[PDB]
Parts: structure tokens; C-alpha cells; sequence
């Protein structure tokens, strides 16, 4: 399942600095992802798509119809432009756009039920119970914990 | 918020929830009634904070 | 990964058969070419014939050229038969579009020739790989076209 | 060649080999002293054919 959406690629030098990349969807309202070279600002652009994209097809909302790519402007669809409050500095040299895809494939399905067979002593049964626990909640709070 | 963790707090403290379902690099904020917001790990450069604030209407 | 970037040249032509829209061109590579039936498909492919390329001198000890500069390339002027006379493009030019293409050299490295090779390591590097239940072969594989890469 | 088929006989005669170097939708052609030739799947346009022929010296 290939999606492909154009993105903004904005070198800032001045951070001090590390990710040199901020990039923005212009299709997906203050969309923001970071890079520290160009391959790596694709990737993340690309790993952000997927996950917002696919968030929208689980939630069953719509998918918002690419721009053209040749009618975006560093400029004008820069997502701070009307911000009374920020000061961006670019280098418009160095700031370039471009497409970005995803295989969204790779982000779906993440939340599907997983039927799993466990064998625990009756005390744990019984323990579990008397504090009203959620045993499956349980056991995924402890998968998540152990990293 | 100039890490993820300090943005995880800040949006965590105004009714966002982390979430799983964030894959790879980045983490997963979500909230009843909102577009979650998707947040790179490590330190985040203005304008990736400024885009992340400006989603959770911060 | 590894991650190779290259810009690459997007012409829109859907006359001569639509499935071959978009003709797709790196100029870093000389008379470079592949196509696609629309945006995705297109740069699919142009990440395909990327990883099939550099790959291939990874594997051949060849010299990567340096990306060009996107901003630098002009669908007029890094047309690849601009000059030959021969030939009558029809490009829609306000379709075309220039964009980056991204490719995993990893998943394009071939695995022909197999040599077999007894080594050593620690303890402590034996156990961690396992842990992340590496492929040993392959993870020298890998090691060793990346310090050719850099 | 419309095809990648015809490609492939036309840069047989020419001196070029099919390896098993290919990928996904493409195939590779090899030749002693040249860099590969690259070869899409199916039916290749105007642009496409030249592209290759160009590449392969002809």
C-alpha cells in the first residue's frame, strides 16, 4: 500500500546544531519531523507518513489528496508563515522540496488482537482476581515495561 | 521541549496520552477528539517543536 | 540501512503507453532509465534501479558519483537527450517534476559466489548478537560494503 | 524492445549476459569492460528504450 506525499525540507544551520532537516507535509496541518542529513530526513518523513497515514485508515478518516508538488513554494507554504509569535530562519538554498513515500503496509495492524495460550499457577490466578486485575492488560503493561 | 521526553511531559500534562502505536524513531501522543501527534525521539530543533506545539494547540 | 540518496528527474508522458508515465532518470547516472505507472509506483522503481546500481559497484569496487544538487538540476537542462538529435520528446513539463530517491543498498547486495570463512570473536559479541538474533554472515556482509560506501 | 523481453534478446546479440544480479521488477545485463545495464519489467516507452540503448552503446 504505497502513499506518496510531497514534503517541505528546511536546512537550519543555526540549532547549534544536529538535525539540520525540519520537515513538513503541506497536505498534513503543522506536520513536523526531523532529520540530520537528506537521507535521513526522507526516512523519518517517510516513518512519520506511514504512521500518521495509517492512523487515518484504522480511525477510518480520510486521506487528504496530494498537492502538487510544483505548486509548493519554501515561501508560501512554509506552516509559520501567518505565526505572529515565531521567526523562522532558513536557508532557502539549502532547503529543498521533495516527494516522500511510504509503505503503509508496514504501519497497519499494529493493534490486532493476538490470542495467545498462557499457563500460570493458581496462586497467581487467585492474586490476580482478589485485586480485580485485567490480566491481559497485565501482560502487555509488562511487555511495554520491559522495554 | 527540546527532547522528546520533556515534549512527551508537556503535551502529558495538558490531557494527552502516550500511546503505542508510534513505530521505529517515533512515539505516539493521543487524546480524545484530536489528530494524534506523531514526536521524534532525541533532541527536536525548533521548528519540529513549534509543529508539534502547534498540533496540540500549545 | 544503508541509505543512499540520489536526485532524480520525473518527466510526465502518458502518450506511448499509460503505464509508462513518468520516465525516470537519475542524472548522477548517464542515460539512466526506468519507469512508472504514477507517482508511487514511479519512485518505487527509481529506488529499485538505485539499489540494483550502487549495489553493484559496492561489488565491483567502482567509484559512487556525488549526488547532484537538487536545487542545482533543471528538467531542461539535465534532459538526457536534449542534445541528441535523433530523438522527439514529448515531455508535460508542468507534470514533470523533480524529486529525491531514497534506497536501502542492504536489501540490493548480492549474495552470489558464496566463500565459506571460520573467525573468532569474543564471548561477549557472540552472545549479544545472538540476543538480537543476528545473521553473522550477514552483518559482515554489510560492515564490509559500508566502509566501502565511506 | 517494447518489452523487456525483446531488451533483453536485442543486448544478447550485442554481447550482453543476463546474470542473476536482478531485483525486484528489474533484471541486469552484464558485459566484461562495461557497467551493467538495468532493465525494467514489461513494456518500456520511448524514453525507457533509448535510455538503454544509449547505455549500451547503440
Amino acid at each position: 500500500m504505497l502513499v506518496t506525499y510531497p514534503a517541505l525540507f528546511y536546512y537550519d544551520d543555526t540549532d547549534g546544531t544536529e538535525a539540520t532537516y525540519f520537515v513538513h507535509f503541506p497536505d498534513f496541518e503543522y506536520s513536523a519531523t526531523q532529520g540530520e542529513g537528506i537521507s535521513e530526513a526522507l526516512a523519518m518523513g517517510s516513518e512519520w507518513l506511514g504512521i500518521t497515514v495509517a492512523d487515518l485508515i484504522e480511525s477510518d478518516g480520510e486521506l487528504p489528496q496530494p498537492s502538487d508538488i510544483n505548486s509548493l513554494s519554501l515561501i508560501d507554504n512554509d506552516p509559520f508563515k501567518d505565526d505572529e509569535d515565531f521567526v523562522s530562519t532558513y536557508d532557502l538554498d539549502k532547503s529543498f522540496i521533495s516527494m516522500v513515500s511510504v509503505d503503509v503496509s508496514e504501519y497497519l495492524g499494529s493493534q490486532e488482537p493476538i490470542k495467545k495460550t498462557l499457563t500460570i499457577p493458581k496462586w497467581a490466578d487467585k492474586l490476580g482476581r482478589e485485586m480485580g486485575l485485567n490480566f491481559s492488560q497485565t501482560l502487555t503493561d509488562a511487555i511495554a515495561d520491559k522495554k | 521541549p527540546m527532547t522528546q521526553k520533556e515534549m512527551v511531559k508537556l503535551l502529558t500534562a495538558h490531557g494527552w496520552i502516550k500511546t503505542r502505536g508510534g513505530k521505529g524513531s517515533h512515539i505516539k501522543m493521543e487524546k480524545q477528539g484530536e489528530r494524534p501527534i506523531t514526536i521524534l525521539h532525541g533532541e527536536l530543533n525548533k521548528y519540529t517543536e513549534r509543529g508539534i506545539r502547534k498540533q496540540a494547540g500549545l
